[PDB]
């Protein structure tokens, strides 16, 4: 079997700048026929991957300018020319030379902007769920930048370990951020047992840990 | 006596036949021809069709043959020349004339 | 047009079989290859086999080899892949493709999970909102199997909104949150509402959020 590896897996690369993807293969490429069978697509988020380049540098059918491929043997390489927001996805080699074909790893493209500080939003449970059984507190991470953001649940300043799970979303085409939504999951009868509920987020656009909390039943 | 296929010729439109991309085809069975026009399916109509026009025992010399195009048939052509022993492949890069030649 | 469109969404028990369907249009099927691709977050893309569907001659990599098997229907212009003694390691999605090395044509994808857990429609609940911009939202909880589709006031709003990507919690159910950041001013007037569609249990629910 050929190995495609992919180098970077993520790039970070602002607006208008030019990315560089590579791939390497553990055999030679080149098909005894002639031709070097070695592919790119890309794929957005929620979709099917799309094809930009095949056989080493030639573009598919309404692939723009901006998108240009190179390589021989092993070696290859993909560059995007002036990044624009819509080239947000994971970008994958393919090669088509030897059975089984096999697929690069991905090379998740990120788009750089300025630090952007989370907007955080504590949720209390509503009072539907709780009168099934299970109290979900739910903390909002909204807008940031970079990625890298921890969460701290605290209840009645106890650290809270296990019993919660994120989710981040994948980077917004407009505005280059990123949101994080953290679930803390107990019990209803853990839930009246205690009063103050509160999410510590530690992040480089903030100076200090915010903390937004709430009281249990009062407002 | 069978063999693979082999595209021994494929080569832009000349200026005495400017509409059409000439091909040289050998191969034991008869292979089978698929264009791609920039790595897509090409549906052949009465417009654009693969013509073999000298059939010479295991030789093969025709055209891809196109009916009065404009600059929106300009690309790359490739071929591929598949039958049971193998697979051939070759590419071109076509601009067409709007006129059939000299 | 070329179009590759594939079946439906499949929720299989493990050790059983499941047939998925790609109806090719647009192009003569038989005259072109057709490939099966598998993709998962841990192992990536993976390519399955392929078929000639006029020869009915095959190609498979060796790691799906009695796995999968793959048919094509002549007249009716479709592939077939039968993945046989399912386990957790076949919950994917597959993708039929073509039609030579490269693959400029894709289907949709056809989402296949394995599991013994029965289809269960969520509990919709409102994330109410407690500055400026004002966040609200819905908590779409133990829901089985994926997927869950979330829009805002039939669709009219998609600015600030945001759905985040499913947890699977120990419970053995999915867990997911809607979230939409409107100004603060509009409150006391603008009616939102979270439009929660799971298609596995043909369940629908427009839960009204509001403050306090």
């Amino acid at each position: 079997d050929v190995v495609m590896t992919q180098t970077p897996l993520s790039l970070p690369v602002s607006l208008g700048d030019q990315a560089s993807i590579s791939c390497r293969s553990s055999q030679s490429l080149v098909h005894s026929n002639g031709n070097t069978y070695l592919h790119w697509y890309l794929q957005k988020p929620g979709q099917s991957p799309n094809l930009l380049i095949y056989k080493v540098s030639n573009r598919f059918s309404g692939v723009p300018d901006r998108f240009s491929g190179s390589g021989s043997g092993t070696d290859f390489t993909l560059k995007i020319s002036r990044v624009e927001a819509e080239d947000l996805g994971v970008y994958f080699c393919s090669q088509g030379t030897h059975v089984p074909y096999t697929f690069g790893g991905g090379t998740k493209l990120e788009i750089k902007r300025t630090v952007a500080a989370p907007s955080v939003f504590i949720f209390p449970p509503s009072d539907e769920q709780l009168k099934s059984g299970t109290a979900s507190v739910v903390c909002l991470l909204n807008n940031f930048y970079p990625r890298e953001a921890k969460v701290q649940w605290k209840v009645d300043n106890a650290l809270q370990s296990g019993n919660s799970q994120e989710s981040v979303t994948e980077q917004d085409s407009k505005d280059s951020t990123y949101s994080l939504s953290s679930t803390l999951t107990l019990s209803k009868a853990d839930y009246e047992k205690h009063k103050v509920y509160a999410c510590e987020v530690t992040h480089q656009g903030l100076s200090s840990p915010v903390t937004k909390s709430f009281n249990r039943g009062e407002c | 006596v069978h063999f693979a296929p082999t595209i021994t010729f494929l080569e832009s439109p000349t200026s005495d036949h400017h509409w059409c991309i000439p091909f040289t085809v050998k191969g034991n069975p008869k292979p089978a021809l698929q264009w791609f026009y920039n790595g897509a399916i090409l549906n052949e109509s009465k417009y654009i069709c693969t013509k073999i026009h000298v059939t010479n025992h295991t030789e093969y010399h025709g055209c891809l043959q196109l009916d009065n195009p404009t600059h929106m048939n300009n690309g790359d052509y490739t071929l591929i020349a598949k039958n049971e022993y193998g697979k051939d492949e070759k590419q071109i890069s076509a601009h067409f004339m709007g006129w059939p030649g000299i | 047009q070329v179009q590759l469109q594939q079946s439906g969404a499949e929720l299989v028990r493990p050790g059983a079989s499941v047939t998925l369907s790609c109806k090719a249009s647009g192009y003569t099927f038989t005259d072109y290859e057709m490939h099966w691709v598998k993709q998962t977050p841990v192992h990536g893309l993976e390519w399955i086999g392929t078929i000639d569907p006029e020869t009915a001659g095959t190609a498979y990599n060796q790691k799906f080899k009695g796995k999968a098997i793959l048919t094509a229907g002549k007249s009716s212009s479709t592939a077939y892949m039968e993945l046989r003694s399912l386990t957790s390691e076949d919950s994917a999605v597959y993708y039929c493709t073509g039609v030579t090395t490269w693959f400029a044509y894709w289907g949709q994808g056809t989402l296949v999970t394995v599991s013994a857990a029965s289809t269960k429609g969520p509990s919709v609940f409102p994330l109410a909102p407690s500055g400026g911009t004002a966040a609200l939202g819905c908590l779409v909880k133990d829901y089985f199997p994926e997927p869950v589709t979330v829009s805002w006031n039939s669709g009219a709003l998609t600015s600030g909104v945001h759905t985040f990507p499913a947890v699977l919690q120990s419970s053995g159910l999915y867990s997911l949150s809607s979230v939409v950041t409107v100004p603060s001013s509009s409150l006391g007037t603008q009616t939102y509402i979270c439009n929660v569609n799971h298609k596995p249990s043909n369940t629908k629910v427009d839960k009204k959020v509001e403050p306090k």
